[PDB]
């Protein structure tokens, strides 16, 4: 009777209490990171639009 | 509408993808040409070292986990992230070697296109793992629910055993709207959600109200209906 209640619950109904997402995330990030770089150093500080760039950074924070 | 269905995954995939279409319409427009590539060897390094750490973890997670699903595809978009590398080290070599090399310019964009593509797997893959998550719960509720055509109070305990599993719930949804790209999804998670919780009262309430035959199905409708609801939210996470 309460134990089928139980037999369900057991399927995790329960609180959590108390890092593998934040952990893979993490990595993620740093593949992108790697990533990033070797790609503008690749191209180097040429040709790409960098003071549009700054600015959307600017103007963003007059708000975000 | 966006391509990422996660603002985490976007956050991270969204950048480098563009960042490849600079270059691209650089290549194309020649604005690289004639021109000596610096030693890349040690940003090759770097990424190295980045993509065989999150190998590492990846390979661990496929190990330690209970997804029978997940065992079976994180383990490829290793292999893909893997190559990827290697075509990376390649191009490195080419442009030391010659630091004008234009054949070295295509293992350079596949290399770099092979390792967004093979991470954007790997987060894909454990994000339906984390649906699955989500979706357990909710599979659970619906059982729990179908407990209901089978209960005098002697047998209203069984809605003080509900409250707890009907909160994680709430909080999953909650916390996995905040995480969705597409508005739409977001709405119909949230609506489903909000539909779920209001009609609660109204599912202890019908069961009272059993103390005929009117009670019965005005009670077997609000399940209907909470089943639905519930039902939907499970479809939608999975879209």
């Amino acid at each position: 009777e309460e134990r089928l209640e139980s037999i369900i619950s057991g399927a995790a109904l329960m609180a959590d209490s108390s890092d593998r997402r934040e952990r893979i995330v993490a990595e993620c990030n740093a593949v992108r990171q790697a990533l990033q770089d070797l790609l503008s150093e690749y191209m180097g500080n040429a040709g790409r639009k960098e003071r549009s760039d700054a600015l959307n950074s600017a103007i963003d924070k007059m708000t975000k | 509408m966006p391509v990422f269905h996660t603002r985490t995954i976007e956050s991270i995939l969204e950048p480098v993808a563009q960042q490849i279409s600079h270059l691209v319409i650089m290549h194309e427009e020649g604005e690289v040409d004639g021109k000596a590539i610096p030693d890349l060897t040690a940003p090759v390094a770097a990424v190295q070292a980045a993509v065989s750490n999150l190998v590492r973890v990846g390979k661990e997670t496929v190990q330690t986990t209970e997804d029978q699903i997940l065992k079976r595809d994180m383990p490829p978009a290793f292999i893909k992230v893997e190559n990827a590398c290697t075509k990376l080290v390649q191009a490195a070599q080419m442009l030391q070697s010659d630091p004008y090399s234009v054949p070295a310019r295509d293992y350079l964009i596949d290399g770099s296109r092979g390792i967004l593509s093979g991470t954007s797997d790997l987060l894909l893959t454990f994000d339906e793992a984390e649906v699955r998550k989500i979706i357990r719960v909710c599979k659970g509720i619906l059982e729990y629910l179908t407990v209901a055509e089978v209960v005098t109070m002697e047998d209203v305990t069984y809605t003080k055993n509900l409250g707890p599993g009907m909160t994680k719930m709430a909080k999953m949804i909650d916390e996995r709207q905040q995480e969705l790209t597409h508005q739409e999804h977001r709405v119909m998670l949230v609506n489903s959600m909000n539909t779920v919780k209001e009609l609660l009262p109204v599912l202890i309430s019908a069961m009272k109200i059993f103390v005929i035959e009117e009670a019965l199905k005005n009670r077997n409708f609000t399940v209907e209906k909470m089943s639905a609801e519930i039902n939907e939210i499970i479809r939608v996470l999975q879209l």
